[PDB]
């Protein structure tokens, strides 16, 4: 990877486990009769790992501002994040992306815990137009998840919106495998949902919805889907362009 | 024998403790759940047994099909005691032919089901 | 560590300017503080201030050290801080960096700390100076004390820490004090494992800290800055007999004042303020000015925001938040407490809210 | 209905799309069911 | 007190602090819908009552019994049951309608044979006339209403929030109207059953009040009772907090040395 | 103070009260004869030395006092300020009843509904 | 769904969601009964029930255990089967006709050989 | 019962019956409490509360502890004492009444004293 | 001195913790008549840091405690009156802080002579 990012490119790097490379590295130092610490891992355990992920990085422009970013898997055991590899390497990445076969038996898959994933760079990696739409979102999933256990007969009209927003905000955000949306392509369907455009429509059709939404979008706004590719921002124009062209697919 | 009347009996007391644990929620019960919940309690009582008394397999046959073909669910649970010994004392005295069967043979055929039946019967309604 | 002659006799209050801080949970001079608080919260930001405001109020410098740094956000800190200028590469600075990051083998990231805090002992020694060492994290310090133990092939203590645990923190706290010279404060960023306060490494750290301070995701989402938790973030040199009775009373009363608003805020998001006592509304209708005078903008901020930034010499924040308390400000609406100096930025800031 | 109701028909033929926000809606739905009771055991339910 | 257990154990305790915060919020809502049905009932009792001043009306009975159908609320329609048999002591053969079935539940235990009709489907949303006066046609109706020497209507009054109180009313009859004290002093013009109506009207709206402060301090309790489950759930989670982290350190131990002393051999 | 409904209570002081009684309209004030009298359903008003202001209602009791209060009650009541096409849609479907125990519903419609057109 | 079709695997990600909901509702129904219950819950608990049932299957093996006869299951009757189960086509039928049998027509067979 | 006899024997297994379902109701008792128990549970516990406290004995040794002058109770005197309120023949009583004294006489002296 | 006093004081409290945390249900006069006292009590107990009390002064407080001479006095002046009350004492019955710091004990001669100098207070 470090080839790339040393010569002005970037690459990225999945670690498909980490679980198991420390397992490993635990055979090796056993067997050598290196003295085990908790669950029997050498006391460099923790080393490995840090050494691992501290050499993804962004250098600067005097280094040919080459990157690379990295995505280890780390595999739980029935949730335990304390468990002892887990911990270590959680305080060494920015952030988790965080699943639960909870939610992915409810069908929500990607089964991304929302409340547990955290990106510690967040905002500044951000398609500045989907940051622009969704500065809410966090918010109203936070708000969700908060009067959630009201889905069990007589809500006020706040707690009941609350809960209409978040279900199909939920099911917005369902997406089946190996078929990644364009950025141009997620920030109308944000945008639909955040500002309300989804309420009237009940919560098993927000499956069609997305499909013909965009293909309608292509066809008769290809162009304000180029800006949004192109300027990576969102005008005071823009912003009343797909509200327009939201509002006439949502009527019809 | 033991076998014929002891048909799912089993299965029935694992239901037994199914609709037990949903009494617990004291909500009204219905003519379904009432109903097992009766003879599961019954049959549980049925089963107590003391120490150093191992019963006799005719002695065993006619408690159980008593329990399980529901004679017992119109009597109270703490007279169930009294019912047991009571009972074989009553099947030795007159229906000694049947209990004899039961141990010589091992196998209820279907009049010694019939005697059964009526001997019950009879017994229950005092 | 300075021997028993070389002690303080008193404890005494380091003045920091920060409104929140001083007020509530006071610092102690040579003393210890424990940090709590990931990102979002301006960690950085706020320590930076801690370095300026030591720095010109005071007069002493600062150390920041980093144990078990992410090199990453040693990079973002180190330009972060050049953004501010607390660092002068033309210019001065008025603090010293001493990195020793996760790469870094296990012998590496026990010493860090002492590297640094040696840097800042001189200044207390050689200069007679009031010094801030910062260290982040100081969990990851025990972490590494641990890891060294095992390859060195001890027997590990209760839950796999090091044996020498105890010792292991006391030699590193123990030059982190008063002298009859100067003084090291101290700013440890604490992490807790598992979430557990009573396992070993928080436990044997706390036995040091004299106060915490915590920044909260829940008060920067609210608007407040600094993120400082008014409630949590608590100082075991806030007793009335070291800081005096009226700071003490004040404070007192005004964690009750909010004490009463925090548990009022259910009852009001169901049955409305119309289900309150005369007494009760009006602590209430007050309170928000209070933990909105809390808010305060940031000199180092001035940069980000450019809001002229205001430091608030301890004096102020007690008779500020006394003439509040009694409802001397009633009739001056809420958005003047709200980001300001003094108690006299209330009265100029009102004044343009007026007219 | 009944004079007792009397005026409880009189206020819901008067009762029978503008002030029924909740108030009266509500007003005209009652849920009420009676039932009779005999030598314990009871008669037999019916709607008020 | 292993760990597999304390976890879930600590958890369903969390779940239940849930469910009743949200209680407590949820039944805060309701008082304040139940409290605007309590001033105007309360009112129209007035209007209504103030005719009876006058005629000073003063009293084969006939008792009407106020809850719900709802549990989880404490001792609403318990202590209310026993004010009902305080006074059902005095007369053993009067006739009881009761409305709700929490409290039918309570004295088909022990008068099961003084009921003679049962109202239901009552404490959900607060009550409005239109139940007020078709109960109390049924009253009139089969119940045989005015044919009676006695009326008095039993409802949970509600004294704060923190408490309710068990309370009874006087339903004053015809004839009683007739033979008013200061009746004569109201040159109030008898023109067919006219005393007959006003008992039959008065049977509703008392009933009315009745349920409606009986509802509305029932709530009221609701709320305060399902507050203090927060508050001890509370407490508790607390606790097994502590007993967690107890467990969990131990068995990062016992499962230590089970290798230590394995590694030394 | 007194003149009530069983969701919103209205009235306090007055100086001449309007009613629609048993037996033909009367206006009780200042001091008048205590009475209690059934209220039909019909127009009411209050008074503040010349303040004019006219409710409808559904009917129910009136009862002045010795101590000289007077105590009105209704169920359902601002005059046109509150009830045409509202009240004639359905005085259509109140005689189409009555045509049908049900249908004498409905005649109670007619009275309540030829008394409203007049306002 | 690549594998086994959409269908396949809507009914089975469907029939999942209903157990996981059945499971999650659980607390309330200890705590609460069955009656404090939306009414769409009502039916998804009436319906995870009846599908909790219809998974078991007297196993031939396993006679010896259940003297009942060993049933063998198709695997597109079997879809097609909890596909209108899921549609509420069968919400009429006892909890106990799904248990321990074979195909809808067992449900059927059995609802019926029950019920007289 | 072929040691203790047939008598205290079953003394002994209600009581325990008695004490055991109280144990078994410590956690709906906890958080719903005792009102949304039925019937024969609530009175149960009432029962197991006063032969809990009854348990309870002041004993001479301790009196620097108590302060009553500690007694002595016989086998014939506490199974007679139990099966007496086993057969609900003290319900009346004041629960407080059965804590820290001897035997049953002086459970109903406890209690006329505190009746005043 | 202490221990004629406190009979019981113990278990009272102990007790009344498990009591009045079973209050967060009804209006109970009997129980709730117990409550002004363990409130009372626990305000009583109440010990500002380096203030060392001597027995003799310790006595009179338990005395209005457990006999309840202060009920009638303001919660939120409780821990106020524990000033006032030995101001009183100081220069008036001197005696009864002098014999329970000669003896230590007291005899039904102290307890009379004292229970003067409580219901005195109570009205000045």
């Amino acid at each position: 990877g470090e080839w790339f990012r040393d010569n002005g490119k970037h690459a990225l790097i999945v670690y498909d486990d980490l679980s198991k490379q420390a397992v490993a590295y635990r055979q090796l130092s056993l067997l050598l009769r290196r003295p085990p610490g908790r669950e029997a891992y050498p006391g460099d355990v923790f080393y490995l790992h840090s050494r691992l992920l501290e050499r993804a990085a962004k250098l600067s422009e005097k280094e040919g501002s080459g990157s690379l970013t990295a995505l280890p898997v780390i595999e739980t055991q029935g949730g335990d994040v304390s468990a002892y590899i887990p911990t270590n390497v959680i305080s060494i990445t920015d952030g988790q992306i965080f699943l639960e076969a909870e939610l992915f038996y409810k069908g929500i898959r990607p089964a991304i815990n929302v409340g547990l994933s955290v990106s510690r760079v967040g905002s500044a990696a951000q398609v500045k137009a989907l940051k622009q739409v969704a500065g809410s979102l966090k918010l109203f999933l936070a708000q969700y998840r908060e009067v959630a256990a009201f889905a069990q007969s007589d809500l006020d009209a706040s707690t009941k919106q609350t809960l209409v927003r978040g279900e199909r905000l939920t099911q917005l955000l369902k997406q089946n495998q190996y078929s990644p949306l364009a950025t141009e392509e997620q920030v109308p369907l944000i945008y639909a949902g955040v500002n309300g455009h989804l309420d009237g429509i009940e919560l098993s059709r927000i499956g069609e919805f997305e499909s013909s939404f965009l293909s309608y979008l292509k066809s008769n706004h290809n162009e304000l889907l180029t800006e949004i590719r192109e300027k990576g921002e969102l005008s005071k124009e823009l912003l009343a362009s797909l509200k327009s062209a939201t509002e006439s697919f949502v009527a019809t | 024998a033991l076998k014929q009347v002891a048909g799912s009996l089993k299965l029935f007391l694992a239901q037994y403790r199914e609709v037990a644990a949903f009494a617990q929620f004291g909500s009204d019960l219905d003519a379904s759940t009432k109903q097992t919940l009766v003879r599961g309690e019954r049959l549980t009582q049925l089963l107590k047994q003391n120490q150093y008394s191992p019963l006799a397999t005719e002695e065993q046959v006619p408690l159980i099909y008593a329990g399980v073909n529901g004679h017992l669910d119109g009597i109270e649970l703490s007279r169930i005691g009294e019912f047991e010994s009571s009972f074989l004392s009553y099947l030795k005295s007159n229906h000694n032919e049947l209990l004899t069967e039961i141990r010589e043979k091992g196998e209820l055929s279907k009049e010694l089901l019939a005697s059964l039946k009526s001997a019950t019967e009879s017994f229950v309604a005092t | 560590p300075p021997s028993f002659a070389e002690q303080s006799t008193s404890a005494e209050i380091l003045e920091t300017g920060i409104k929140v801080v001083d007020l509530l949970a006071p610092y102690a001079r040579g003393g210890k503080i424990g940090l709590f608080g990931g990102a979002g919260v301006g960690k950085t930001v706020f320590i930076q201030e801690l370095i300026n405001n030591i720095a010109k109020a005071h007069g002493g410098f600062s150390v920041f050290t980093g144990v078990g740094e992410r090199t990453r956000e040693g990079n973002d800190l180190y330009r972060e801080m050049k953004e501010t200028g607390v660092i002068n590469l033309e210019g001065e600075s008025k603090v010293a960096l001493v990195f020793g990051q996760m790469n870094e083998p296990p012998g590496a990231r026990a010493r860090v700390a002492l590297t640094g805090l040696t840097i800042a002992e001189y200044f207390r020694d050689e200069e007679g100076q009031d010094v801030l060492l910062f260290i982040d994290n100081i969990f990851r310090f025990t972490q590494a004390g641990s890891e060294v133990s095992a390859l060195l092939g001890r027997i590990p203590s209760a839950v796999g820490y090091q044996p020498t645990l105890a010792t292991d923190m006391g030699l590193l706290q123990e030059r982190i004090t008063t002298t009859k010279k100067g003084s090291v404060t101290s700013v440890q960023a604490v992490y807790v494992p598992a979430d557990d306060l009573t396992d070993p490494a928080p436990a044997t750290t706390f036995a040091h800290l004299d106060a915490t301070t915590v920044l909260s995701r829940g008060i920067s989402e609210l608007g407040i800055y600094p993120a400082v938790d008014p409630l949590d973030s608590k100082s075991r040199l806030l007793d009335a007999a070291v800081v005096g009775q009226e700071h003490y009373d004040v404070a007192s009363k005004v964690q009750e004042t909010l004490q009463t608003y925090k548990s009022l805020q259910d009852i009001i998001a169901i049955l409305g303020m119309d289900e309150l006592s005369e007494q009760d509304k009006l602590t209430v209708e007050r309170a928000r000015k209070i933990q909105r005078f809390l808010s305060q903008p940031f000199a180092v901020a001035e940069v980000f925001t450019g809001i002229p930034g205001k430091l608030v010499r301890l004096k102020d924040t007690v008779a500020s938040f006394k003439a509040v308390l009694e409802g001397k400000y009633d009739n001056i609406p809420e958005h003047a407490f709200y980001m300001v100096g003094g108690i006299e930025d209330v009265v100029a800031k009102a004044e343009k809210l007026a007219a | 209905m009944s004079y007792a109701a009397y005026l409880n028909v009189a206020a819901q033929a008067i009762r029978s799309t503008e002030l029924q926000t909740a108030s009266v809606t509500n007003r005209s739905q009652t849920d009420a069911f009676y039932t009779q009771y005999k030598n314990a055991s009871e008669p037999t339910p019916m709607t008020k | 007190a292993t760990l597999k257990e304390v976890e879930m154990r600590l958890k369903s305790i969390k779940n239940i602090e849930k469910i009743t915060k949200t209680m407590k919020i949820v039944a805060s809502t309701r008082l304040s819908k139940a409290e605007k049905a309590k001033i105007s009932a309360k009112k129209m009792d007035e209007a209504e009552q103030l005719f009876y001043k006058n005629a000073e009306t003063k009293n084969k009975e006939l008792i009407v019994a106020i809850t719900s159908d709802k549990g989880l609320c404490g001792s609403i329609h318990s202590q209310l049951a026993k004010a009902v048999r305080r006074h059902l002591n005095d007369q053993p053969n009067a006739d009881i309608v009761t409305i709700g079935d929490k409290i039918k539940m309570q004295l088909l235990r022990t008068h099961p044979n003084n009921i003679k009709l049962s109202i239901n489907g009552i404490g959900k949303d607060a009550p409005t006339f239109q139940e007020s006066a078709l109960i109390a046609d049924k009253l009139l109706s089969v119940m045989k209403a005015g044919t009676y020497p006695k009326i008095s209507i039993f409802y949970n009054d509600p004294v704060s929030s923190l408490s309710f109180e068990p309370s009874e009313k006087p339903i004053f009859n015809a004839k009683t109207i007739e033979q008013s004290p200061s009746f004569g002093k109201f040159e109030i013009d008898t023109d067919a059953n006219v005393p007959r109506d006003l008992f039959e009207y008065t049977l509703a709206n008392q009933m009315l009040t009745a349920m409606a402060q009986g509802y509305a301090a029932e709530i009221s309790a609701r709320r305060n009772a399902m507050d203090n489950a927060s508050k001890n759930a509370g407490d508790m989670i607390n606790r097994y907090s502590i007993l967690y982290n107890r467990t969990r350190q131990a068995v990062i131990t016992n499962e230590l040395v089970d290798i230590i002393t394995g590694a030394s051999s | 103070l007194q003149f009530a409904l069983p969701h919103e209570t209205l009235y306090s002081e007055v100086t001449q009260v309007n009613l629609p009684a048993k037996s033909g309209r009367i206006g009780v004030l200042a001091n008048h004869v205590p009475t209690v009298e059934q209220l039909l359903p019909g127009v009411v008003e209050v008074m503040e030395g010349s303040n004019s202001k006219k409710f409808f209602i559904s009917g129910g009791f009136a009862t002045v006092q010795p101590d000289s209060q007077l105590c009105v009650t209704a169920i359902e009541a601002p005059l046109e300020s509150f009830s045409e096409n509202i009240k004639n849609l359905l005085a259509e479907a109140k005689k189409n009843v009555s045509s049908s125990r049900e249908a004498a519903e409905a005649a109670i419609q007619v009275e309540v509904l030829e008394n409203l057109q007049s306002v």
